[PDB]
């Protein structure tokens, strides 16, 4: 077959930007939170029943 | 207490169905084998899953669906996969000979030997249910068995049940890119059957979904697996009010009373927002004001139609998440102040808004990033006249010299139904142009 | 279900068939002894299409080998894969057609077919749900073109609704091995257009050029040419034996490729094909496969596809790939070359995707195209026929076995009628 | 609740916005990653709710070289990834290319992004736009952007920090051609324009910081400091606060005459900045020193119309007033007759900040001066002379013509400059 | 993005390219096997400008090697860095031109050019966003000066909006290696002036002069001249490939160097250049760089730049240096030599800075100049041409291959027209 491994696939992705079938774009960030978890949004602080 | 039955026919409908049933199982905590995980078997006391599933009496749960196709490759592929233990073995109806993109094959020759078996299965499923709301049908229009069997089922179900509401999530061919070469023929023939037998139809062409993945999700080489995941989120969002507590609940019957002005006009296109990847999801606030503005953005239309070319009639937009009723009202009033978005004159109020508390779920290892808020929109606008007109032009070019006709005539099709199908599309065009006219 | 049977006749057909079974057995992991030695379950998932099951667990191909002399059929049994075929399916005569179409269709071939029709009838009766037939033969030989076309007529009479495939090798003037090629080739076309549902034409001229230039190997033989045809033949039925994103069997191909009943002559090609020394300089991607697919030099026919207009074309992709790439590439080629595509039919290209690529390849593509450029082949064959027939040369052989010159004139008129009817749509406009 | 959107277009705009944003992040205490290590920032940044912030800026260019630096540098985490707009083919110093050929295919997305930002903003004060005039895409897209904004938003203030060619030092060769067209474009579309040519800053660096080999990094720091001093009144408490709208209230006597040049003081290297007290009276005279102007223009060759000075630090209001009296009593500095009161002053309590690795020394007091004067006609006259010499035998015209530009646009821009010069001459006379 | 494809033809062109690709590979850290081995991250960001895709972790150049005889390419394929080029890109005839412009442009050029046009079309279709073409060829030869300019004509016909570079080694009378040089030289100039967008003339005499006097090396060979040419060519696109203070692609050079459409012939030069023995005594600073840059003997042509006036000039600086110093040095030179710069073009010098220095140096500069002093090169060629054409010497070879006196007369008329219209601006004032 003479096929390229991951160590060449990543290099070619960085070089020419060719991607596999349905592959996301990884920008190689540095995360404090876990990207798999966390709801990724700004929530307005909701108080309890204030009318009482 | 409340049930809806989903019908899948054709390869396009089935593969979309696989994505939908993956999401429903994960949304309710049901493992692929049908059994709840051993750690929390008794934890799920509330029977919110009763809308889509049914308790087996001891343990597992069974989906309320049947799979239909004349070709065995797609169906038997499921039976060998990891989902073999979820579905009932004898509600996966399989044939032997495919329709081969021929509408006459799937409506006169092979389709008549399978419709008998399906209605028996539907009868047994419906008797178990007691508060049935309506039917969900998925089928690609540009296919033989998808258009043929779907036409036969809807005609048969219309008299077997009568007043039960039916929803068709069909996939029409794209404006310029297509898979087959003769699908403009059987697309019009399919349009004839679902016009007087389907309460609601949804426009879900493929070009628009391609652009969404390329722009928002940033996938340069998407495939059918990515496309069907997006459609599943729309199905879940629409029915989220049937199984989760919310501020403003909406039933399946709460669509045709609010989205269908005239009986002939029941075609509509969908929209969903936000669609975002985890790499840039946390850069912005995802506020209620900006998610609802993206819904009206023409680039996020799930069908390749330009709403700027016509007037809006009614919009049913559903919010799920931690939205507040005050927030949506401010967002809606801002839209009316915008001038590009123009509604029809005889519809002063045209928004049906729903609010739900359950945030959307994301499949692990998937593409989307889980977010607190999401909105799904179903819009009825006069601009849909384009999609039928361009299909009309394509059919007229090839039928002018009787191309590919001999493949249909030799399978029980009379010559005349090509002409009468053409007229009804022309009749449909006149309805859309005469309803948006100023008074 | 939906299984098909194989029939091969003549020397040229037998050599094509003997290599096609070699290719198929490799994909499904069947050794020449008929014992499964594969590694994946998908190999044995759909083996009912091409193979039968016998006691003891051995798989045998459902193929019928016919000929009129034991010369070529003795070699195929004495070589590799000779134990794959059932010994009772070997049917053959004792005399030989002698490169005479009349002898292979009227006198000697008609006598033998009583036996071979029985085994074909038995084979097509024991199957669960027959899908269609496929034939491999040459139009330049006696027994290949003579008995081969007669067998099509009688099988058609018994199975009107089934579909038929023919992989025909027509003779080109540049490589000629017989002097009476124009006669029997013309007579074979007459009966072929009437009955065969799908006809694929192959040229020994074009196969040499592909092997000379693209593969860049200096000394081809009939072994290599048979292998090029074998790869394309298995490609057409690839989606019938493996799962894929888009499924399309033989019947689906017929509907989407044949606008009018009498226009069913296609040209085929394969991709990728690269030399040994230049195989590590290429990158296997969809954008580069479609370039070699539409290359006019890659077609297996002497007809130049840029000398006419494509009525329709089809591509069968194999391997792991994205549908967005496939769909967007087939659109671009049509827009860039709108002149070469007929304009009263929009988007006249059909694409199918299969999930299992061939042996040892990440990706492969099979191209089947219906173009108006195929008229040139019949024109140059008919030109040779009319020069020979105007002097009644070599005609005492045919007139001496019951057939008269009335049939020769009648066959020529129909063949000339086909070209005139076929070229009409090249200049036809909406 | 007051905000302002900044637009950086072209290589010059991007390379000055880099310095502007590093300075802003350092001043507000936000790391390059965007996280804040545990309300004044709201003018420039928008909170995402959990953690980081996002600037209210959009970057534009047709050459992906400069943008790819930002997406790979130490600031890749700070910016939203789809507001770093990048093209494929550069305009290549051809104004028509950036206005008629490839400028119409990228401006739409820029307007979309600016609309998205403005919808999020609630108290939008105005727009900041940074561009290089003597370039292809800078004059091209900037012209199109102003033309679209002027009709899309209307009365919202737009401030242009342009950089005209220097009198004698310049890099390009067709640069005088497209400076005039951009002048026509911006004249009726920019409310306030600032001149920041390169040669004047080179002189300031050599004279003050005592560096004999400066580069563009040193120059862009001074412009960033000027911007920060200008906008600090929007985000810090002071004795006298000046908004953006109180510049279109105090500095432009007539709608056409809205060009001005700036100055900054003190700017002293650290090796000699601590031997002098640098009191308020000293910095207020260095700002008016003609050799300290940020544009290569001579203020002594014309009158003064309006003068706005922004003091930041521990200044005392009476100290500023005495300086005003001293400046007025000085005879070399003369104002126009119809302007008896000619100063608008602002005082802010935030002392200037220092960027590590810079050349500036931290000081308690600093003044930024914006002056509108009749002396700015000489740069227009000299570029007019250069253009006339160029246009005599129609050199380089075919390059612009072959891109869709009509022949008469050059003549229209020429007569526009003539009209502007005549307006300055007629307003400069006495009554 | 904004990538360029390279074409080299003839013996001289192939020799230039074999060194240019070696220089580029060394700069980008590519081993002779084609596998990346660089140290800095910047070395890989912009490699797609010049190198294509291949499986196995390797890269392949996008260059086409073309000639009518296989002698030189069979030699370069066995030399160093000869395994990079794709064997499919090697295209050769079997006869050769034999220093005959007619033979290499009308009889044999048309026969072979189909394949080179096809491969060029393949590369141009494959590349993402084409920026332009660049050619290296000699105007004094048969196959080069004819077939290369025919390729120029066809490529300009097919891509009217792209840019194009040509590096022409025109024949010089001081060092002559052929008795028929003027004919094909003027015939090629006539075709090139109409089509090329940027042409850069080189003389072997000037290269020998430089290597003898500045480098002070005893025995120059073709290697050193090729090295100088390769360094000069790489300096042009250094700032396109690498980041810099002011980035400037090929388009920005044309609009800044060509005032009028038919004045696009430049002369180039490189700095710094020092002998081995004097390397440690010199001081590398900006003023010294520009002094050697404007040194008259440093030009790569026999034309004296002090016999005419500069129209426009452009310098591309390499390395890290202050921007004020470059501008002040340019202004100082333009002020101290105001007599040699034409007056009606104020500030007629362009500057560009790239922060990645060449491998081996800390600072380097490439100079490109459009001067009214290039005409002496055309004047000397025409004098020989008319002297040989008056007696019709050696004309039967050209006239026996479809050519006649008409195009010779037309080309000499166009040759003098360019000289006159190019000299008029030397005397034209404000
Ligand atoms: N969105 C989407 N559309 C699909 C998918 N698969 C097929 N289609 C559409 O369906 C059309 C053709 O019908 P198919 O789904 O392939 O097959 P079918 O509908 O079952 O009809 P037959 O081919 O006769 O079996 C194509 O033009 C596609 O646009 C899919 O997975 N996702
Ligand atoms: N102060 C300052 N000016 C710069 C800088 N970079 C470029 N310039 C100015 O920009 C002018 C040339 O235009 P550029 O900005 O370089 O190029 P452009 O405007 O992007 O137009 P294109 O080259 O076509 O992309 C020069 O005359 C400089 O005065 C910089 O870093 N600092
Ligand atoms: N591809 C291929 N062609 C062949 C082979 N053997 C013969 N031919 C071609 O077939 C033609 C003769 O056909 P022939 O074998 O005599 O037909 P038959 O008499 O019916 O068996 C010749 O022109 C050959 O070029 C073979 O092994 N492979
Ligand atoms: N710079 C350089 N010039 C060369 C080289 N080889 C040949 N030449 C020049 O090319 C001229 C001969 O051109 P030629 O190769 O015969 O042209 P062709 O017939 O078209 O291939 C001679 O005058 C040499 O000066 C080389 O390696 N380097
Ligand atoms: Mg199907
Ligand atoms: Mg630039």
């Amino acid at each position: 077959p003479a096929v390229n491994d991951q160590a060449a696939h990543d290099q070619y992705v960085r070089s020419h930007g060719n991607y596999e079938a349905g592959e996301q774009k990884n920008r190689n960030y540095n995360w404090k939170v876990d990207p798999q978890q966390h709801r990724f949004g700004k929530t307005d602080k909701i108080a309890s029943n204030e009318v009482v | 207490m409340r049930e809806v039955i989903s019908i899948h026919v054709g390869q396009g409908g089935i593969q979309v169905g696989n994505a939908c049933w993956e999401l429903f199982c994960l949304e309710h905590g049901i493992q692929p084998d049908g059994q709840m995980p051993s750690d929390r078997t008794i934890g799920g006391g509330d029977d919110a899953f009763n809308t889509f599933f049914s308790e087996t009496g001891a343990g597992k749960h069974v989906p309320r669906a049947v799979f239909l196709d004349l070709e065995p490759t797609v169906i038997d592929e499921v039976r060998t996969g990891t989902y073999r233990q979820l579905f009932h073995p004898e509600q996966l109806i399989s044939g032997k000979e495919d329709a081969a993109n021929n509408f006459a094959r799937g409506h006169y020759t092979i389709g008549k030997e399978i419709v008998d078996l399906c209605l028996d299965r539907i009868r047994k499923l419906a008797d178990n249910c007691t508060g049935l709301q309506g039917f969900l049908v998925f089928n690609s229009v540009g296919g033989g068995t998808g258009s043929g069997l779907g036409s036969l089922l809807l005609e048969r179900l219309s008299v077997d049940y009568g007043k039960k509401s039916k929803l068709g999530f069909t996939i029409y061919p794209s404006p310029q890119v297509s898979t087959a070469v003769v699908e403009p023929y059987n697309s019009i023939l399919s349009t004839h059957s679902l016009l007087e037998h389907t309460d609601v139809a949804v426009m879900l062409d493929n070009e628009a979904i391609y652009d969404i993945c390329r722009r928002n999700l940033d996938i340069e080489r998407p495939t059918y697996t990515n496309l069907n995941r997006l459609i599943a989120q729309v199905i879940s969002s629409l029915t989220a009010s049937l199984r989760f507590d919310g501020a403003l609940n909406v039933d399946i019957t709460e669509f045709q009373t609010n989205l269908v002005p005239y009986p002939r006009i029941h075609f509509m296109l969908s929209s969903y927002a936000p669609i975002i990847s985890a790499e840039k999801a946390y850069h912005e606030q995802l506020s209620v004001a900006e998610i609802t503005n993206s819904a009206f953005e023409p680039a996020n239309m799930m069908a390749k139609c330009d709403p700027r070319h016509g007037k809006y009639m009614a919009c049913s937009m559903m919010y799920r998440g931690d939205v507040v009723p005050k927030d949506v009202n401010a967002s809606i009033a801002t839209i009316k102040t915008k001038r590009t978005i123009q509604f029809v004159d005889w519809c002063p109020t045209g928004f049906k808004v729903g609010i739900n508390y359950q945030p959307p779920t994301v499949v692990p290892g998937g593409d989307l990033a889980k977010v607190m808020r999401a909105v799904c929109m179903i819009s009825n606008s006069t601009a849909i006249a384009e999609v039928f007109s361009r299909l009309d032009h394509k059919f007229d070019l090839m039928y002018a010299k009787r191309a590919f006709v001999h493949w249909y005539v030799g399978e029980g099709m009379e010559e005349g139904e090509f002409s009468e199908a053409r007229e009804d599309l022309a009749a449909l065009e006149k309805d859309y142009e005469e309803v948006g006219i100023e008074t | 279900m939906r299984e098909i049977v194989h029939i091969q006749g003549g020397q040229c057909g037998n050599q094509i068939g003997a290599k096609f079974w070699e290719v198929i057995s490799d994909e499904h992991g069947i050794d020449p002894t008929g014992t499964y030695h594969g590694d994946s379950d998908l190999q044995l998932e759909r083996i009912n299409v091409y193979y039968n099951e016998a006691t003891g667990g051995r798989y045998v191909p459902r193929a019928i080998l016919m000929d009129l002399e034991p010369g070529t059929m003795d070699s195929v049994r004495a070589g590799p894969f000779g134990q794959l075929f059932r010994p009772d399916n070997f049917v053959f005569g004792q005399t030989g057609a002698g490169n005479n179409w009349a002898k292979g269709h009227y006198t000697e071939g008609a006598e033998l077919i009583d036996s071979v029709l029985d085994v074909v009838r038995k084979e097509a009766e024991g199957c669960d749900c027959l899908q269609g037939f496929q034939i491999t033969h040459s139009l330049g030989g006696g027994t290949g073109s003579g008995m081969g076309t007669l067998l099509i007529s009688k099988v058609r009479e018994e199975y009107p609704d089934r579909i038929m495939e023919t992989f025909s090798v027509v003779p080109s003037p540049k490589v000629s091995d017989t002097v009476v090629e124009p006669y029997n080739a013309t007579l074979s076309v007459h009966q072929l257009v009437e009955n065969a549902d799908e006809c694929m034409v192959i040229d020994n001229e074009a196969l040499y050029d592909i092997c000379f230039r693209t593969l860049k190997l200096t000394t081809p033989t009939y072994g290599d040419l048979n292998h090029l045809v074998s790869a394309a033949m298995s490609g057409v039925t690839c989606c019938l034996r493996f799962p894929g994103q888009l499924n399309s069997d033989l019947r689906k191909l017929a509907v989407n490729l044949i606008p009018f009943p009498r226009l069913h002559f296609f040209m085929i090609g394969f991709a990728p094909l690269t030399s040994r020394g230049s195989q590590q300089y290429r990158a296997l991607t969809v954008p580069e496969l479609t370039q070699q697919m539409f290359d006019a030099k890659n077609m297996m026919c002497a007809a130049d596809p840029r000398h006419g207009r494509y009525l329709t074309a089809s591509a069968l992709f194999r391997g792991r790939m994205s549908t967005k790439e496939v769909d967007e590439q087939m659109l671009n080629v049509q827009n860039k070359n709108s002149s070469y595509f007929v304009e009263w039919i929009p988007n006249n290209i059909k694409s199918s995707i299969c999930d299992i690529p061939p042996k040892g390849l990440k990706m492969a593509v099979t191209f089947v195209g219906n173009s108006t450029a195929i008229q040139e082949m019949f024109k140059r064959v008919a030109e040779q026929f009319t020069a020979m027939f105007r002097r009644k040369a070599f005609l005492h052989w045919y007139t001496g076995e019951g057939m008269d010159e009335m049939e020769f004139t009648e066959a020529e008129s129909n063949m000339n009628d086909l070209v005139s009817e076929y070229q009409q749509y090249q200049d036809a406009t909406a």
